[PDB]
Order: structure tokens, then C-alpha cells, then sequence
């Protein structure tokens, strides 16, 4: 540990944290909060603003992302919260349609910015769904009321087969 | 001064009479991988020596067993049993004769004496005891100044016993397992010698190399004693060594001592606590909790429970700790009954007062990953309590009753709840309704008959455990 | 009926189990006709529940 | 020390033989039941 | 229907106010009553268990 | 002196695996003879009975 | 065999269950439900 | 020899709930402390309530009466050490020595408990001792001695059968039960109200009737409820004395909505004024509530809370949090709704909820013996 001190000594851990959080590795997230635990709380606001930003991803995401981009004076974190914007947009693409009933065009205009790219059009067609005017239904899902008719009745008797083998292996 | 000459003459002779004279029968009972009836008995009396009146607890004359039993440490034709009887009659150097103390000064040539006396006739647990029991019951002097390397030298003569163990007797010693048991405890004395001041930089690569010499060829009890070292020292001194396991994870063939297997499952569950895998962890930490019922009255089961149930609080649900409250635990406030009291509430001021006020005890917690999502667990506990209570509720009720300042923040909370599958709600994204609802068919049509394969697989595996139990006598 | 009515008297005797090895005298087994009668019964009638999938497709 | 250790790990299979003596005891069980 | 009973549960939208039930379900009852006492027999064998070893 | 050792104990081990496989089917076939004995017990009371009373 | 890391580191005890409903809640219970007669 | 200073133990309970006053302490404090040589009922209240200006002409004349009682003890046991009979010393001095325990502290232990316990084989004197550990577990409000008298009385429960006093053992074991939240065995052992007619440890037998009906109104399902508290023959008169008790039972069995709470206000007034019951004033009240809502909510299925609040009094938001706590507390399964407002009920545990406790015990207790099963090898 007996080394001289560089100016980037903690915000390198901050950049590592930010890419490590963007890459969707949570075991890497906890070994990031465990490799040098005690010093991450007070110093380096480029740790606390990302770990409280993880808290913001935990309890209230899609509310503080751009407002957190508004506070990085050291422009090396916007490159990786572009990756976090990608994991925002895929979770929009998994979490505003095909889980709800219907949303109108202005909610997609607020959350999906630039108000008509081929990007929110890409997302609306990326659901596998055709839009109408001024609306986004989230219909045509969870078909047939599936049941798996009698196949567990068969295959669990095929499990009773090795249950009889367990009656066999003992005397 | 007349009462402390009878007692060690009694208990120490009943120790080594049984120990040596039965280990002779245990190693001339040509095959014994299980028997070891004085090995574990002497371990039951050495853990009792750590309670009791040591090799000599400087017992008010001279501490004379140390210039006694390692001189002429030579087990010849059975007149050396009479040499040990001379070491019975010579126990009154303290009371009859001139009193010579040779602890900490002449113990180093005494550490040279099992080699300075003639050839070991294949009874190493007497010499393993002579390499452990001199100075490791002197760890309880707690001074650890210039005797750190002395206790380490006693373990160097233990390493001489490893030389004579797995570099000598090349036909099936089978006290190799008894010396695994002894060497494990003295590896925890390596812990108690280095880890008071350093780390075990010998026994880092020698932890891996002692795993190497006890991997497959003569591996019995050594694997998870060394793995408890591997999974215990590699918690404070850092992690990803648990991820160094993850391509060579190997456990015992048969489960070992119940306390051992219990605390091993406790270590791996506490590692899965920081891994935030909550499914295997709850059952293995429950197994570890109920599987170690024997502890000192100062506690240590409330220690294991304290550092156990924190992620069980982090589950989103946990029973009340009204079955674990101890009065010394009440004074030491180790798992904070107030914390799980605030878990049952949807309170924020008192919960963060526990946090800010009790960061001094969060020092002893050291598991600050609890809070940054345990506040999330508080708000999830609130929405779980409310949504479990109500059939249909709207955002106008809960989104401002729990002061989320907006409908859409509670919409995101319910979105993560449906992402967790907790509630079966729906949001009317037109007027500002949570048009929530509940699913149907809670009857026993399809679900319990499929859970009965877990139930009856449990049952038949306990049948087969009963069968394997039947297989031993 | 034939199982449970015999099972309560099958479980009576651990009231009277004790120590002082020969100082107690009533060793009788109790597992009889509740292993095997239940084995044959439930396995043949779950194969009877399999008859519909065996005959029908 | 090739077979100098193979034979030792097959000396460990004497503890496999106690299971066999147990099985021989199992077959000796119910032998007097059938002879009764 | 409150105080007394004929298994007359209320439905506001059937007409028949359907009274249907299955009284013999003693298959699970008597087995549950067995397991209640069998756990006690296991507890009362646990003394022999924990005492005869050590 | 080593080569004599696994020339005894390996043969011991494979002889013991031989009889360890055999005794399982032994104890199996004993239960079939036991079921024949059960039917021999059960057929002692079918068509008659001659009521007395225990004295 | 008991230690290995750890030496370094009827009453109201059953009433605690509904007392968890008595401490955070309902301490002025019939001081409001008893006043439901005349508050409205 | 029991009931006066037991009533002063009820005066200790009078010291319990009104705390802000120091006048209702001192008035019948002096009234109970000038009567019948009672050093301890003002000695512990000297340790708890207001102290003494003096005691010289006030209460040292009663320590002088204690001196007179003590010097006639020194007369009596020295006159009984000459006599060689039915342990004349310990008998004719256990009288005055249980009276000494009435005078002073727990030295009644050494001069009563073993002083008659080391001689007799009859349960009368030992049971007087059990009753005195009961009265001193009413003095100190013990958890210890009201279990230690059970520990002493079960030494002669093992051979018995007696008409009133063993039923009184049942009574005070039930009072030990429902001194904490232990509720059904109290009522079940009180239920034989006939043979408990009058003994000199009773208070008002009518108040014994009130206590057994307060404990037997719950832990008694509706057929047993109607058969005991309605079809009870001799109970009807001793609840025809107090109107509000019979009114309470017929308002509960009437199953209205507001006379629930009128009745419940009466038993709210009643439940407090009750020693080793008043610290348990809460779960009894919501226990009455949970019995009431349970018998009222299984029958309907198209239920609105407007139909509740139209006749409970006010419940428009008043029973809202009440029923919500009652549901989410673990019990009383129905569904509370948004303004759709349909309360939806559940199953009688005939099929579904029954299917759990089997594996709930075959996990836990059978897993303890899984641990003991894994005690084979090492």
C-alpha cells in the first residue's frame, strides 16, 4: 500500500464502478463495495453520487438520470451513462409495453425523448406491435390461458418409475 | 499449596495413559478409518484443557511437566512405559526436589528433544501432542511478545510432524486422519499466532498446498477444515477467493462433525449474503442456525444468529425475533430488536434514527450493504403490507399516503413489484387510476400436487438417509 | 380406514419405550401393512390414474 | 510411488467391507424369521 | 345466515344462492390428528436419542 | 515388498464385491419365500370355523 | 469443537407478537373508537 | 386471614392505574394501615407511595403491637416446646406466623412454608401455603411465587380428588393462565361454577361469575357459546344480578353493529379495573372485535363497508384502518376494497389451508431429528 498518491486515485474507482454497474454485474458491484469498503462513503463524491445513483435505480429510476448527467464536472462518466441509457432504453422496451394495458403518445413522448425519432418508433415496432394514431395499446398478450393438459400426469409417473427403483435398490 | 499437587497428577495421567496406550491399540488395530476412540476423546479433553489447568498453568511451584515428558521422548520396549511412570513419580519436583522451571527458556532444546531422543516408533500423535500442547495452551498467556515465533516454532515441529506424516510411513498410517484433526486445530493456532499481528503468508500457499496434500489421496476431514480456513480468513482479508472456489467447488463425501458442517454452511451462507442470492441462503443459514445448538453461555449462537438474519430481514419478510432474545444480547443490542420493530412499521424517521444513531453498532455490523436497499425494503414492506391488505387500491391512496409526491413514482414501485411478481396490479394510464386487482384460483387444483414432488422427494431422500444410517453398524 | 385405525395403536407404544434395556418387555413391530399395503395401494391406483393417458393416447 | 499408494487407497476399501459384513448380517436377518 | 346456517352462502347474481358442500374430507383430518401426536412421539423419543449418546 | 500387497487385497476386494452383489438378491428372494409363507399362514382360515370359547 | 471464529467476535416474551400491534399502533384505541359515538 | 390483605393487594392495584393522584393512595392507605397489625401494607407502600411524616404515635404503636405479638410468640412456642403432640410449635405458630407474613415481609417463607411443610402429610396446610404464595403473588404481582405454589401443589395433585379446594386450584391456575395471554384453560377450569360456593379465599362469588363469563365469552365457539352462556341453568341468576353483563352477552349474541360497541364500551370500562388483567386490556378488546367480525363476515359475500358504517356508528374512515390492521395482522381473511367496495370472504379451511402444517412440522421437528440423524460418524 506504501505508494505515492495520484490525483485520479478514487475517481478511477468511480469510473470502474460506473462501467461495472452499466455492464449489469452485481457481484462485481458488491466486490466493488467490498474491495475497499470503508473509504467509499465520505470521500470521492464520484463514488457516493454513483452509489446513491444505484439507490435511485433501486427506488425511483427514470427520474434522476438526466438530473445526474447534469452533475458530472469530470467528463468521463457520461460515456458510461450512455451505456446506462442503453440499459434504460432496453428496459423501456421491456417495461412500458407488453406488461401494461395501453399508454397514449405523450407518455412515450416524455419518457422516450426527441418526441418522434426512428428510435421510439424502433421501440414501438420492437415490441412486435403496430401503433395507431395517438395511442400505444399493449394488447394481444398472454394467449389461450395455457395449462399443460396432462403431461405432468405422465412424466411424474415417470418419476414414480425411479421411485419404484428406490423401492428396488433397497432389498 | 498442598491442593495443587494432586489434581494435575490425576487428570494429566488419565489424559496420556488413555491417549498413548489406546493410540497404540488404535494403530495396531491394523485398519481403522473411523474408530479413533482416544483421538476424539483427547480432543474432547484438550478443548477441556483450554478450560482446565493446562500442561502447567504455572501452577504455583515451578510448572514442571515441560521439563518432564519430552525428555527421553522415546517409546522403546515397554520399559519406556516405566519411563512415563518415572514421569509420574517425578511430578513432585515441585514439592519434593529442587524446582526447575524450563518454560519459554529451555523449551527450544525441548522442542529439539523429540528428535534428540531416538527413532519414533510410528506413534506421531504423542509427538503431535508434544508439538501442540506445550505452547498452544500458552496462547492463553495472551502476551504474544517474542513467544509468537516460539509458538510458531512449536508449529514448525508440527511441520516436522507433517514431514514424518506424509513423508514417512508409506503404508497406510491412518493416524494421518488423526493428525489432520490435530493439524487443523493447530492451523487455527497458526491463526491465533499470525492473525494477532500478521497474515499467514506461509499458510496462504501452504493452505493451498495442504489442500494439495489432502485433496484426494488422503483427504478426510482435512478438506473442510482447510476450507473453513479458506472461507474464514478470506473474509476479512478480501474476496473473490469465494469466486476462486467457483470453478473447483468440492465438498466432503460424507458430512463431518455436526458443529463443523453447521459452521461451514454458516460461512458459505454468509458469503451468499454479500452475493445477494437470497434463495439458497435462507435454508442453508436456517440449517446452520438450528444445527449448532451448543455454545458458551456468553453467547456465540446469538452471534451466529445476529450476523445471520440480516439478509433474512433483507428478504422482504422475516419472522419476529421473539424466539431469540437473550438478556446479555439485550444489553449488547447485537441484531437490534428495534430494527426489526421498524421493519414491521412503515416508519422512516425512527428507522433512519436507528441508522444514524446506531452507526456505532453498524461498525460491529460491517454489512453496510443492508441499508441502501433496506430503506428500499422499508418502502417495499409498506407497499407489500398495503397491497396485501387491500383488494383494489389506487395511486391516489398509496402514492401520497406513503408521500411518494406523485403517481408515477408509485407506478415505478408497483412496476418493480410486478417485476418481482408480488402484486398482480394494473395501471389505468388514462385518468390516473391504479386499477389494481387480484388473481384467482388459489384452490389446490394444480399447485400442491406439484409441490408434493418436493415434499415426497424430501421424504424419500430421508428414507435413503435412514437407509445409509442403517448401513453403518 | 384400514390404515389409520391401526396406525394410532401403532404409535401408542413410544409412550412406553424407555431405557434399562431388558427392564421393559413388549417389543412388537408396528410398520407392518402400512409400508406395503400403502405401497401396493397407492402405486397401483396412481397407475390407475395413468390408465387414461396410457389407453387414451 | 505409483502402486505404493494405490494399494493404500485400496486398503481404505476395507471400510467398504464393513458395509458388506452389514449386508451379510441383513441376509442373516430374516433367515431365522423364514426358518420360524 | 349470520347466526345460524344451512350452508346458505350469499350470491347476489346467481338466483339459487348456491348451497353446495363436501362433508367427508376426514382422510386429511385423521392423518393430521395422527401427525399431531406423532411429532410428540418423536419429541418423547428425542430424550432417549440425546441421552444415550452423551 | 509392495507388489504382493495389491495382489492379495485387490482379489479380496473383487471377491467381496462379488458376494456384496449376491447377498442383495439373496435378501430379495427371501421376501418372496416369506410371501409364500404368508399365504400359507392366511389359508388356515377360509371355508370352516368351529366356534368355541376361551377357557 | 465449539468456537473456531466466535470467541474473538409467562412473561411478555410471547405477548411481543400482538405487542408489535400495541406499540406502533392503537394506544389511544377507545379514546377514538369510544368517541365515535359523538364525534360523528 | 386471606381476603382483608388480599383486598389491600387489590388496593395495591388501586395504586397501580391511578398514578397521578397521591390522595386516593393515602386515604385507604391509612385505613388499611391502621387495621389489624399490618406492617408490610404500609412498608412496601412506604417503599412505593408517599413516605411518613412520623410514625411514633402513628404506626410505632402498631410496631409496639407487633412487639406484643412477638413476645406472645416467645410465650407460645416456648410453651409448645414442652408439649409433644402434633408438632404443637409449628402448628400453633404457623397460625401466628402466616399472621406474621400478613404483618411483615416474605419471612413468612421460613416461618410458614417449610415450618408446616416439614411436618405434615395433609394437603390442607400445604394448600394454605399455596394460597399464601398466591396472595403474595398478588402483593408483589409475582411471576415467581404464583408458579412456585404450583410447583409445591403438584407434589400433592398426584394423589387427590377433593370437592371445593381442588376446583379452587383449578381457579387460580386459570388466573395464572389469564394473568398473561393464556385464555382457554382458565374458562374450561372455571366452567364448573357449582362447587366453588364460598371459601375464605373468595371475593364476591358473583364477581367470580363475572370473571368466568368474561373469560368464557371467547375461547368458546358459537354452539358451545350458546349452550354455556345461553342454555346455562344456574348461571342465569348470577348474571341476572348485573344487567349489563346479560346485556353484554345478548348484545354480542344479537350480532348487531352499534350495540357491539355500546356493549364493548361497557366491557371497556370494566376491563382495566381488573388486577392482573388491566395490563392486558388491549388484545381482549380486539379479541372481542375479531370474534364479532369473524362471525359477521363469513356469511355475506356481497358486502359493502357502507352497510357496516350505516349501523356501526361511523366507519367511513373509522373502521378502515381498523379492519385493515385486522386483516393484515394475520387473521380475519377477507378483502378490503377501493370504492368498488365489495368485501370478499374465504374458505372454511376444509380443503386448502389445511394442506400446510404437515410439511410445516415435517420440516422443523423432523429436521431437528435430521440433525440427530447426521450424528452418526463424527
Amino acid at each position: 500500500e506504501q505508494l505515492p498518491e495520484s490525483a485520479y486515485m478514487h475517481q478511477l474507482l468511480g469510473l470502474n464502478l460506473l462501467f461495472l454497474l452499466s455492464q449489469n454485474r452485481v457481484a462485481e458491484f458488491h466486490t466493488e463495495l467490498e474491495r475497499l469498503p470503508a473509504k467509499d462513503i465520505q470521500t470521492n463524491v464520484y463514488i457516493k453520487h454513483p452509489v446513491s445513483l444505484e439507490q435511485y435505480l433501486m427506488e425511483g429510476s427514470y427520474n434522476k438520470v438526466f438530473l445526474a448527467k447534469g452533475n458530472i464536472p469530470a467528463e468521463s462518466y457520461t460515456f458510461f451513462i450512455d451505456i446506462l441509457l442503453d440499459t434504460i432504453r432496453d428496459e423501456i422496451a421491456g417495461c412500458i409495453e407488453k406488461a401494461y394495458e395501453k399508454i397514449l403518445f405523450t407518455e412515450a413522448t416524455r419518457i422516450l425523448f426527441f418526441n418522434t425519432p426512428k428510435k421510439m418508433t424502433d421501440y414501438a415496432k420492437k415490441r412486435g406491435w403496430v401503433l395507431g394514431p395517438n395511442n400505444y395499446y399493449s394488447f394481444a398478450s398472454q394467449q389461450q390461458k395455457p395449462e399443460d393438459t396432462t403431461i405432468p400426469s405422465t412424466e411424474l409417473a415417470k418419476q414414480v418409475i425411479e421411485y419404484a427403483r428406490q423401492l428396488e435398490m433397497i432389498v | 499449596e498442598p491442593p495443587p499437587p494432586p489434581a494435575p497428577q490425576d487428570v494429566e495421567m488419565k489424559e496420556e495413559a488413555a491417549t498413548g496406550g489406546g493410540s497404540t491399540g488404535e494403530a495396531d488395530g491394523k485398519t481403522a478409518a473411523a474408530a479413533a476412540e482416544h483421538s476424539q476423546r483427547e480432543l474432547d479433553t484438550v478443548t477441556l484443557e483450554d478450560i482446565k489447568e493446562h500442561v502447567k498453568q504455572l501452577e504455583k511451584a515451578v510448572s514442571g511437566k515441560e521439563p518432564r515428558f519430552v525428555l527421553r521422548a522415546l517409546r522403546m520396549l515397554p520399559s519406556t512405559s516405566r519411563r512415563l511412570n518415572h514421569y509420574v513419580l517425578y511430578k513432585a519436583v515441585q514439592g519434593f526436589f529442587t524446582s526447575n522451571n524450563a518454560t519459554r527458556d529451555f523449551l527450544l532444546p525441548f522442542l529439539e528433544e523429540p528428535m534428540d531422543t531416538e527413532a519414533d516408533l510410528q506413534f506421531r500423535p504423542r509427538t503431535g501432542k508434544a508439538a501442540s500442547t506445550p505452547l498452544l495452551p500458552e496462547v492463553e498467556a495472551y502476551l504474544q511478545l517474542l513467544v509468537v515465533i516460539f509458538m510458531m516454532n512449536s508449529k514448525r515441529y508440527k511441520e516436522a510432524q507433517k514431514i514424518s506424516d506424509d513423508l514417512m510411513q508409506k503404508i497406510s498410517t491412518q493416524n494421518r486422519r488423526a493428525l489432520d484433526l490435530v493439524a487443523a486445530k493447530c492451523y487455527y493456532y497458526h491463526a491465533r499466532v499470525y492473525e494477532f499481528l500478521d497474515k499467514l503468508d506461509v499458510v496462504r500457499s501452504f493452505l493451498h498446498a495442504r489442500l494439495r496434500t489432502a485433496t484426494l489421496r488422503h483427504d478426510a476431514d482435512g478438506q473442510a477444515t482447510l476450507l473453513n480456513l479458506l472461507l474464514r480468513n478470506y473474509l476479512h482479508y478480501s474476496l473473490y477467493d469465494q469466486a476462486e472456489k467457483l470453478v473447483s467447488k468440492s465438498v466432503f463425501p460424507e458430512q463431518a462433525n455436526n458443529n463443523e458442517w453447521a459452521r461451514y454452511l454458516y460461512y458459505t451462507g454468509r458469503i451468499k449474503a454479500i452475493q445477494l442470492e437470497y434463495s439458497e441462503a435462507r435454508r442453508t443459514m436456517t440449517n446452520a442456525l438450528r444445527k449448532a445448538p451448543q455454545h458458551t453461555a456468553v453467547g456465540f449462537k446469538q452471534t451466529v444468529h445476529k450476523l445471520l438474519i440480516v439478509v433474512e430481514l433483507l428478504l422482504g419478510e422475516i419472522p419476529d425475533r421473539l424466539q431469540f432474545r437473550q438478556p446479555s444480547l439485550k444489553r449488547s443490542l447485537m441484531p437490534y430488536f428495534l430494527l426489526t420493530q421498524a421493519v414491521r412499521t412503515g416508519n422512516l424517521a425512527k428507522f433512519n434514527q436507528v441508522l444514524d444513531q446506531f452507526g456505532e453498532k453498524f461498525q460491529a455490523d460491517g454489512t453496510y450493504t443492508l441499508i441502501i436497499r433496506l430503506r428500499h425494503n422499508v418502502i417495499k414492506t409498506g407497499v407489500r403490507m398495503i397491497s396485501l391488505s387491500y383488494s383494489r387500491i389506487s395511486l391516489a391512496d398509496i402514492a401520497q399516503k406513503l408521500q411518494l409526491d406523485s403517481p408515477e413514482d408509485a407506478e415505478f414501485i408497483v412496476a418493480k413489484a410486478i417485476r418481482d411478481g408480488v402484486i398482480e396490479a394494473s395501471i389505468n394510464h388514462e385518468k390516473g387510476y391504479v386499477q389494481s386487482k387480484e388473481m384467482i384460483d388459489i384452490y389446490s387444483t394444480r399447485e400442491p400436487q406439484l409441490a408434493f414432488h418436493q415434499r415426497i422427494s424430501f421424504c424419500l431422500d430421508i428414507h435413503n438417509m435412514s437407509v445409509k444410517a442403517m448401513r453403518f453398524p | 380406514n384400514y390404515n389409520k385405525a391401526v396406525e394410532e395403536e401403532d404409535k401408542m407404544t413410544p409412550e412406553q419405550l424407555a431405557i434399562k434395556n431388558v427392564g421393559k418387555q413388549d417389543p412388537k413391530r408396528h410398520l407392518e401393512e402400512h409400508v406395503d399395503v400403502l405401497m401396493t395401494s397407492n402405486i397401483v391406483q396412481c397407475l390407475a390414474a395413468m390408465l387414461d393417458t396410457v389407453v387414451f393416447k | 510411488y505409483l502402486s505404493k499408494i494405490e494399494e493404500l487407497q485400496l486398503i481404505v476399501n476395507d471400510k467398504s467391507q464393513n458395509l458388506r459384513r452389514l449386508q451379510a448380517q441383513r441376509n442373516e436377518l430374516n433367515a431365522k424369521v423364514r426358518l420360524l | 345466515i349470520l347466526d345460524k346456517k344451512f350452508h346458505g352462502i350469499l350470491d347476489q347474481g346467481e338466483g339459487v344462492l348456491i348451497i353446495f358442500d363436501e362433508p367427508p374430507v376426514d382422510k386429511t383430518y385423521e392423518a393430521a390428528l395422527e401427525t399431531i401426536q406423532n411429532m410428540s412421539k418423536v419429541v418423547d423419543s428425542l430424550y432417549n436419542k440425546a441421552k444415550k449418546l452423551t | 515388498d509392495l507388489y504382493s500387497r495389491y495382489k492379495k487385497l485387490q482379489q479380496e476386494l473383487e471377491f467381496l464385491e462379488v458376494q456384496e452383489e449376491y447377498i442383495k438378491d439373496e435378501q430379495k428372494n427371501l421376501k418372496k419365500e416369506f410371501l409364500h409363507a404368508q399365504e400359507e399362514v392366511k389359508r388356515i382360515q377360509s371355508i370352516p370355523l368351529v366356534i368355541g370359547q376361551f377357557l | 469443537m465449539s468456537e473456531k471464529k466466535q470467541p474473538v467476535d409467562e412473561d411478555n416474551w410471547d405477548d411481543d407478537n400482538v405487542e408489535d400491534d400495541f406499540s406502533n399502533q392503537l394506544r389511544a384505541e377507545l379514546e377514538k373508537h369510544g368517541y365515535k359515538m359523538e364525534t360523528s | 386471614p386471606k381476603n382483608p390483605d388480599l383486598r389491600i393487594a387489590q388496593l395495591r392495584f388501586l395504586l397501580s392505574l391511578p398514578e397521578h393522584r397521591g390522595d386516593a393512595a393515602v386515604r385507604d392507605e391509612l385505613m388499611a394501615a391502621v387495621r389489624d397489625n399490618n406492617m408490610a401494607p404500609y412498608y412496601e407502600a412506604l417503599c412505593k407511595s408517599l413516605d411518613w411524616q412520623i410514625d411514633v404515635d402513628l404506626l410505632n404503636k402498631m410496631k409496639k403491637a407487633n412487639e406484643d405479638e412477638l413476645k406472645r410468640l416467645d410465650e407460645e412456642l416456648e410453651d409448645a416446646e414442652k408439649n409433644l403432640g402434633e408438632s404443637e410449635i409449628r402448628d400453633a405458630m404457623m397460625a401466628k406466623a402466616e399472621y406474621l407474613c400478613r404483618i411483615g415481609d416474605k419471612e413468612g417463607a421460613l416461618t410458614a412454608f417449610r415450618k408446616t411443610y416439614d411436618k405434615t402429610v395433609a394437603l390442607g396446610h400445604r394448600l394454605d401455603i399455596v394460597f399464601y404464595l398466591l396472595r403474595i403473588g398478588l402483593f408483589y404481582m409475582d411471576n415467581d411465587l404464583i408458579t412456585r405454589n404450583t410447583e409445591k401443589a403438584k407434589s400433592l395433585i398426584e394423589e387427590g380428588g377433593d370437592w371445593d379446594r381442588r376446583n379452587r386450584l383449578k381457579v387460580y391456575q386459570g388466573l395464572y393462565c389469564v394473568a398473561i395471554r393464556d385464555f382457554k384453560q382458565a374458562a374450561e377450569l372455571f366452567l364448573d361454577t357449582v362447587s366453588t360456593f364460598t371459601s375464605y379465599e373468595l371475593m364476591d362469588y358473583k364477581t367470580f361469575v363475572t370473571y368466568t363469563v368474561y373469560v368464557s365469552m371467547i375461547a368458546l365457539e358459537r354452539p358451545d357459546l350458546r349452550e354455556k352462556v345461553i342454555k346455562g341453568a344456574e348461571i342465569l341468576e348470577v348474571l341476572h344480578s348485573l344487567p349489563a353483563v346479560r346485556q353484554y352477552l345478548f348484545s354480542l349474541y344479537e350480532c348487531r353493529y352499534s350495540v357491539f360497541f355500546q356493549s364493548l364500551a361497557v366491557v371497556e370500562q370494566e376491563m382495566k379495573k381488573d388486577w392482573l388483567f388491566a395490563p392486558h386490556y388491549r388484545y381482549y378488546v380486539r379479541e372481542m372485535r375479531i370474534h364479532a367480525y369473524s362471525q359477521l363476515l363469513e356469511s355475506y359475500r356481497s358486502l359493502t363497508l357502507g352497510y357496516m358504517a350505516e349501523a356501526f356508528g361511523v366507519g367511513v374512515e373509522f373502521i378502515d384502518q381498523e379492519l385493515s390492521r385486522f386483516i393484515a395482522a394475520g387473521r380475519l381473511h377477507c378483502k378490503i376494497d377501493k370504492v368498488n367496495e365489495i368485501v370478499e370472504t374465504n374458505r372454511p379451511d376444509s380443503k386448502n389451508w389445511q394442506y400446510q402444517e404437515t410439511i410445516k412440522k415435517g420440516d422443523l421437528l423432523l429436521n431437528r431429528v435430521q440433525k440427530l440423524s447426521r450424528v452418526i460418524n463424527m
